[PDB]
């Protein structure tokens, strides 16, 4: 699919979230899983070594 | 009009689509002036 | 549609897509190659 479909009414609305923000979310989840534990999924987070 | 209501709640709606209207016409034919009225407007055709 | 310039080898005569929509035409006079592109159109979103 390149351009013929885009020229017969068929449009492709872009996704609401861009790839960079999804990467930022995954980075946040990793940061919480590493430096915090399971606490950050239940409100305020706690810091505890690995 | 699309919602058939008097108070639109909020958000985003897709009413219709816009297209560029054609401007003029482009007629392009090969240049020939030959005629072919071979219908007898004498020979009695055939069977 | 709109007629643009395109440069591809078109030894076969006259006209062509997945949908078989025409993409080039051989001009009956001044034989050259033109390209057909649909008029720009799109959906309208009314944010309120
Ligand atoms: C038809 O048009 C072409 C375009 O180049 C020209 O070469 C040719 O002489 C024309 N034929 C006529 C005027 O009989």
């Amino acid at each position: 699919l390149i351009c013929a479909q885009k020229f017969n009414g068929l449009t492709v609305l872009p996704p609401l979230l861009t790839d960079e923000m999804i990467a930022q979310y995954t980075s946040a989840l990793l940061a919480g899983t590493i430096t915090s534990g399971w606490t950050f999924g239940a409100g305020p987070a706690l810091q505890i070594p690995f | 009009c699309t919602l058939k209501s008097f108070t639109v709640e909020k958000g985003i709606y897709q009413t219709s689509n816009f297209r560029v209207q054609p401007t003029e016409s482009i007629v392009r034919f090969p240049n020939i002036t030959n005629l072919c009225p071979f219908g007898e407007v004498a020979t009695r055709f055939a069977s | 549609g709109v007629l643009t310039e395109s440069n591809k080898k078109f030894l076969p005569f006259q006209q062509r897509d997945i949908a078989d929509t025409t993409d080039a035409v051989r001009d009956p006079q001044t034989l050259e190659i033109l390209d057909i592109t649909p008029c720009s159109f799109g959906g309208v979103s009314v944010i309120t």
